[PDB]
């Protein structure tokens, strides 16, 4: 992945 | 532009600052190691005022809360870089900043990803990897993080195999996000030279980056471009590792002691240091020509003070002067530096230039053939007036020069010409694929004709690279010893041809003028060579012993 933001929440 | 630094800081503006940038308002960045070394490599720590960054500390050390600000975490996904975070949001939930924003210079580990969404935040209004793993050295130059690379690639056989292949998919990954940055999808050819090491590497980096822009979100490159990508080992040249190069930055960093890209002064009181980058700009026009073209170019002198010292111009030449006080600062450093060699030159350097040139080529100094190679050596032996290193780098050509030498004849010399400890330093050479006692071997490769001109006769060698670089270029390289309205389209730019080149075990400052010489000679293509790190023919010899050693 690139950005994992998502990710965290 | 181009400039590989500036490729690098288009990138992180992008990536990082404008990504969490919000006009009215600034934040406080945190840096590790590498990131630092990263943003000191492509911008004045001054620029970052500009994109948003008021302060900047080490993220490290022990900071002061500010529940104020906006926090931006610019570091790599390393267990040491991820806990001090962890320190100012996950253990005891103190919170250190307003929010946080973090950005890994690389793709992050679950087991530390796991330990950073769990604790806490919240907070945390941002977790995104940019892949940036390298350093833009020079406009040209790139240079990996990967620790203790060259020992690891080169050790015997011990325990010190599984950290071998550590090393290995560290610098696959790591020269992956060199593609990824310059949005190019390469095509993936070792060496069938030295070893096996390019081959196995090789591997990695195809795979790698099979597995990358499979995922990739910036959605820019999919599928294979129009650049190919050579990865090939060490043993390839030992020779223009060894040579005492006389183009100005591959004779400074071997000659003089320029840690750091730092030389110091004197002159003069006290004495203070220069950095040699390229927003120097002066030194970027240098530190590629030959000694004596560098002297003949900006030296002696504009003087007296140009047309100085009816005036029609009085107060233009009074204002010029007042800026000018600069240029001529820096054509001051950029000149003692460069006494500082012309003195160490010569003192005897000189004399170990005529000799070696003849020997590395074997029929230079017009001597064609010249059989019994012996008698070339011979004269660096008395004109010490030497130290060890010198001599031990001379017989090193000596057996590149004759190939695979014998067992006693070696011997002889270890004893007879001292060298007696850091005697490994011809010993070890082998274990980068270089014949050291069975003769002969692969019987040398084939190198390019012309040998057109060269002035100076002295510095008529040239580096295996560029031979390479044009028979990549040309397209001519053995196929064996370098294996592998409507419609719709997939445009487009910008990118374009690019050769990107990677030695393991680092590169001499010899082999990146290759880069330059040669992507300057062409323009259909910008050739792009780097490593693990950047070699000097001494710090070359410490690394290439201390290999028959487990560290310890």
């Amino acid at each position: 992945m690139r950005d994992r933001t998502h990710e965290l929440r | 532009e181009r400039g590989l630094k500036s490729v690098v800081w288009r990138k992180i503006k992008t990536a990082v600052f404008d990504d969490c940038r919000k006009e009215g308002e600034w934040k406080i960045m945190l840096l590790d190691e590498f990131t630092t070394k990263l943003l000191s490599s492509c911008c004045k720590m001054t620029d970052l005022l500009e994109e948003g960054i008021t302060v900047i500390e080490n993220i490290y050390k022990n900071r002061e809360p500010v529940r104020q600000m906006k926090a931006l975490y610019f570091i790599s996904p390393t267990p040491k870089s991820v806990d001090c975070f962890l320190r100012d949001f996950g253990s005891k939930s103190e919170k250190k900043y307003k929010a946080a924003y973090i950005y890994f210079t690389d793709f992050c580990p679950d087991s530390l990803f796991n330990k950073i969404k769990a604790s806490c935040s919240k907070s945390i209004r941002r977790c995104k990897e940019i892949n940036i793993s390298f350093i833009p050295q020079e406009s040209q130059v790139y240079t990996l993080d990967v620790p203790d690379a060259f020992y690891y690639c080169y050790s015997p056989d011990p325990s010190n195999a599984s950290r071998k292949e550590v090393v290995m998919e560290a610098m696959a990954e790591q020269i992956v996000t060199v593609c990824a940055t310059l949005d190019e999808n390469p095509g993936v050819r070792y060496k069938s030279k030295p070893l096996d090491n390019a081959s196995k590497l090789a591997q990695l980096v195809e795979k790698k980056l099979e597995d990358y822009y499979k995922i990739d979100e910036k959605g820019l490159i999919k599928g294979k471009t129009q650049s190919q990508l050579l990865i090939i080992d060490r043993g390839f040249d030992p020779v223009s590792t060894v040579l005492h190069e006389l183009t100005f930055q591959a004779m400074a960093y071997d000659l003089l002691p320029i840690e750091n890209d730092t030389y110091k002064y004197k002159t003069d009181g006290k004495e203070k240091e220069a950095v040699l980058e390229e927003d120097d700009d002066l030194w970027v026009r240098v530190r590629h020509r030959h000694i004596a073209v560098v002297l003949e170019e900006i030296p002696k002198l504009m003087k007296e003070i140009s047309s100085t010292k009816s005036l029609s111009a009085l107060t233009q030449l009074m204002k010029k002067m007042p800026h000018f006080r600069k240029q001529i600062s820096k054509q001051v450093v950029h000149l003692n530096l460069a006494e500082d060699c012309m003195n160490k030159f010569k003192l005897n350097i000189e004399k170990l230039c005529k000799t070696e040139q003849d020997l590395a080529l074997g029929t230079d100094a017009e001597g064609q053939r010249v059989k019994d190679s012996m008698l070339v050596l011979l004269p660096v032996l008395l004109n010490k007036n030497h130290d060890n290193c010198d001599k031990i780098r001379a017989v090193l050509l000596y057996i590149f020069g004759i190939n695979g030498t014998t067992e006693e004849n070696l011997d002889r010399l270890i004893h007879n010409v001292k060298i007696e400890d850091d005697s490994d330093m011809i010993r070890n050479w082998s274990h980068l694929g270089v014949p050291i006692v069975p003769p002969s071997q692969q019987a040398k490769p084939l190198r390019k004709d012309r040998s057109a001109e060269e002035t100076f006769q002295l510095s008529r060698w040239t580096p295996f690279i560029k031979d390479i670089m044009e028979d990549a270029i040309d397209n001519r390289l053995d196929s064996k010893e370098w294996p592998y309205r409507t419609n719709y389209l997939e445009l487009d730019r910008k990118n374009g041809s690019r050769l990107i080149i990677f030695v393991i075990g680092g590169i001499t400052y010899s082999e990146m003028r290759c880069a330059y010489e040669v992507s300057q000679a062409h323009k259909s293509c910008e050739v792009i060579i780097g490593s693990t790190h950047i070699l000097t023919p001494r710090k070359l010899l410490d690394d290439i012993k201390m290999l028959n050693k487990s560290k310890d």
